[PDB]
């Protein structure tokens, strides 16, 4: 649909993604508007991860039918670096471990130009991001983002990376799982911080309770967007239909 | 100014040892005979130094050293090699290390070389560890041209010993890296870890033969090897595992070749191009980052 | 009754080939010369059989076979060896397999032996895979006494080839297992996996040399080795990885020795004793469970 | 305390567990009564896993001070097998992968004597357990409990194993995480089934929402049981104190 495209950041039109002989996404229609926290709910194996990797341009996740438009440009021929330079980034669910990369240097990668420039401002933005994800900056700044960290520490550092990057679109694959969340008030405090800065979040989750804190929610069932709109209406449909 | 052994060219510049740490040293014209003895009970927590400088052409720095640690002793040695001229250099170290009952030895060698590869660094280290002993070794050659590296180690461990050996290398131009380490866990509950990290570029040649023998009950070992390949570099990894006890367990993991796709794609999702992302992974791999 | 090749003792009992599958066979007194040719386009989805029975004392079953698969062809071979008497037996197979452009070959060999270990199973297989070809190999020797196993394979792969080699062994008494496999990924995007699973008990001796050469861009390889050690068994694992391209990636993982502590403790949490839990892990390892 | 011990299945008295130089559990007092779903809440690194491994008798998790009494017997000298033969079992959080063990044979391991005996009854109990954890029995019975399964499939098979085992005490390390839970009604249906059979569950969790469905809840903070009792009272304290 080309109505209200002037306020649309991302537009996935009838997307078909195949992984070998199997079709995972069977016609995905999804849009992300400016300054919106749009959540995606669905059961295990519905294609939540597949969709997130296809938008980011991860190798192997190539669409057969359909198009992905970001910032009015069809990114069909754009690679991961080119899509990231447009303002789009991804969380993963299991953030990759890196040999010999310190947290202080990792949080500088992809950092927004409004922080990256001044030295004393970039170093302060790192502290603000680590304090937001409940990590003691002095206890983690000189730690490596390697296998040595716990899954919760590494996923919290990935959330802090999103904060330092401050992207136009942040695709977050299961931000509340892997951190063994105590309460949604801690994840909401990060989501609201990014939203106040002008970011749009494409939060991928299986937890209906997390989706209720988003502005809009889309239910993906077997590679198709069944219901969309109000988080509580589509949430009530998710509790009954499968 | 600190318990140190200085060797500039093929001559001993200084030989000074403190209380409980006997440092003997002599020269047989080109060949240096050193003998370090850590006395029973002496646990020095501050690191000893060992500097090797070579600025002259055609130098054959051959050093035969014997390090003995008596029961309950402790020492950490930080060897530094600075070879910036690099024409006709040959640093050869032949060592025999004997770690006593409940003693602890730690060795860290760093190299800083120039851009000419007519250097040959050849350490040969035999290590014998008694009941409860600890051996920690770290060889890092990531600055300038390595030239030709030829490391050879053989460690024999008795009851409750602990071994941690690490190698970080960065081979460029026509560099040759040869690492041959063997660890024999010959005592009950002796544990070992051999870790190799590095990046090979241009026309370099790497050969890494790392071996663990689990010969006693409850002896555990782990070989972790990772080597990045760029340009026309060639790498050969030969990690041997021998198990001669039903209560011994050795595991090994290795990754040779191009950088991990998920790691590359994670850094490219931060706006870094394929070359910047690979350079970051390689710099972190060699310990620069 | 099915396209099969029967060999009882050192004589060919039957040699019958269907349409598009040429089966030639002759005897040079003890030596069997076979030649299998799968015609261009013929994709047989039903498996061909190859039975080898030995009940006589001192039999030297030497078979030289050549398997050629033409462009776009497909065949699956299920070899069965039944050696229950096991006195003076020697099954030697020397094979040359040539897989054409977009052809697919699959081989599955199972052995059923008696309790006497005077048997020598010696397969030597050279495999040449063309652009788009597929090779799947599975050798299983977990029934009775192996005797002496000596497997030797060398696979050469071109553009877009796929190789999957697996070995499941159960060595008991004074059994000797020798596995030497080499896979050379010599074409763009050629992929390989070598998997070894097994358990060694009593006074058995295992030697597993598995090698992958990543010589072309986008060639990928993975060696997965796992061998349980019980009693006085000895295991030696030598997994060589050679990389000659900056866009090639090979990884290897191995675990030799006692069973994983978490796996043992998980089964012991189900009420199983240490011996029952180990027997379950070992049975699952050798494919019994 | 030796008052009301006649209705106590498990009794952990002032437990101190050290992992090297660090003391993880610093005096744990916790009891599990008969036919009770007792949940344990706490932040990451509080010692939830450590406590679960110490009760089960996992190697390395040896108490320095304090005692664990199960069924009136001090199990200080009992190994994992001996504790499991008393009716105590554990879930893990990351259930171990096994080479060549089918789901149908794995679910038989440790199976209760009331099912294990009759062949047609044991085979039916497996189907009932897999149907309870929302897995299609015919799609999983001949699958291996190896690396091939997803984390959700393997943890659901571990939940089905608990069902077939029907232990007197089932220690469940994070039963709702790793399955990417759609709703608590699916985990409650399994918990109530075990409770109706006479089982006691020691549910270890970080999610306060999961603990409210339990009979009693204990809050572990830095190796110590701070508050205990009503799930909503101790839950309100968990939201504020850390
Ligand atoms: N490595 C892989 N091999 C085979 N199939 C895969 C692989 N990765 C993903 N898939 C397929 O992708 C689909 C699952 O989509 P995905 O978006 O990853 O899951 P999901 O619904 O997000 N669940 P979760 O991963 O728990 O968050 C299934 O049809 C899988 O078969
Ligand atoms: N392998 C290990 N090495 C070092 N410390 C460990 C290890 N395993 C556990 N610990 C320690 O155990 C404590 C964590 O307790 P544990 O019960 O595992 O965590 P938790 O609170 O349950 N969190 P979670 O694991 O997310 O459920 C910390 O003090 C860790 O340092
Ligand atoms: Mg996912
Ligand atoms: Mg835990």
């Amino acid at each position: 649909g080309e109505f209200m495209v002037s306020i649309m950041l991302l537009k996935v039109e009838d997307l078909h993604v195949y992984r070998g002989n199997r079709e995972i996404l069977k016609g995905v229609n999804l849009t992300v508007e400016e300054n919106e926290i749009h959540a995606i709910i669905g059961p295990n194996g519905a294609g939540k991860s597949t969709l997130a990797y296809t938008i980011m341009g991860i190798s192997g996740y190539k669409p057969t039918k359909g198009r992905i438009i970001f910032k009015g440009v069809d990114i069909i021929d754009k690679n991961i670096t080119e899509r990231a330079r447009m303002g789009m980034t991804l969380a993963w669910q299991e953030p990759a471990r890196f040999e010999g990369i310190k947290v202080k240097n990792y949080l500088m990668l992809g950092m927004n130009e409004k922080y990256k420039k001044d030295k004393e401002i970039a170093e302060e933005k790192i502290r603000e991001a680590l304090k937001l994800v409940n990590l003691d900056p002095d206890k983690y700044l000189d730690r490596y983002v390697d296998e040595t960290l716990s899954g919760g520490e590494r996923k919290r550092i990935e959330l802090a990376s999103i904060i330092c990057m401050e992207p136009d679109l942040a695709i977050l694959d299961e931000p509340d799982s892997g951190i063994d969340i105590v309460s949604f008030d801690e994840i909401k405090r990060v989501f609201d911080y990014l939203k106040d800065k002008g970011c749009s979040l494409l939060v991928i989750t299986h937890r209906e309770e997390l989706a209720e804190h988003a502005d809009r929610v889309s239910l993906i069932c077997a590679g198709e967007v069944i219901k969309s709109g109000d988080p509580k209406e589509v949430g009530e449909f998710y509790k009954k239909e499968c | 100014k600190g318990p140190r052994i200085i060797v500039k060219e093929s001559r001993i510049i200084d030989v000074q040892g403190d209380e409980g740490i006997i440092l003997e040293g002599k020269e047989e014209d080109g060949k240096i005979k050193a003998k370090i003895i850590v006395k029973k009970g002496y646990k020095f927590k501050y690191p000893i130094h060992m500097c090797f400088g070579i600025t002259e052409e055609n130098i054959s720095q051959i050093i035969d050293v014997e390090i003995i640690l008596e029961e309950d002793s402790s020492i950490s040695l930080m060897s530094h090699c600075s070879f910036p001229k690099g024409k006709g250099i040959k640093h050869i170290m032949n060592g025999i290390i004997k770690i006593g009952k409940n003693a602890k030895f730690s060795y860290n060698e760093f190299h800083y070389h120039g851009m000419d590869g007519d250097i040959l660094v050849k350490p040969t280290v035999k290590v014998e560890i008694d009941e409860g002993g600890i051996y920690i070794s770290n060889f890092t050659l990531t600055k300038g041209r390595i030239g030709t590296l030829d490391i050879e180690q053989e460690i024999i461990a008795k009851k409750d010993a602990i071994i941690d050996i690490t190698t970080r290398t960065y081979a460029i131009k026509e560099d040759v890296v040869k690492v041959n380490e063997v660890v024999k866990l010959n005592g009950e509950n002796a544990k070992c870890i051999i870790k190799s990290r590095g990046a090979a570029m241009d026309n370099s040649k790497i050969s890494l033969k790392l071996k663990i023998e689990g010969n006693a009950p409850y002896s555990k070992g782990h070989i972790d090897c990772a080597e990045i390949v760029k340009g026309n570099a060639e790498v050969e990894s030969i990690p041997i595992v021998v198990v001669r006890d039903d209560k011994a367990r050795i595991t090994h993991e290795a990754a040779i070749g191009s950088v991990d796709k998920k790691q590359l794609e994670t850094l490219m999702a931060k706006g870094l191009d394929e070359d910047e992302a690979t350079e970051i992974i390689v710099k972190g791999m060699i310990g620069d980052l």
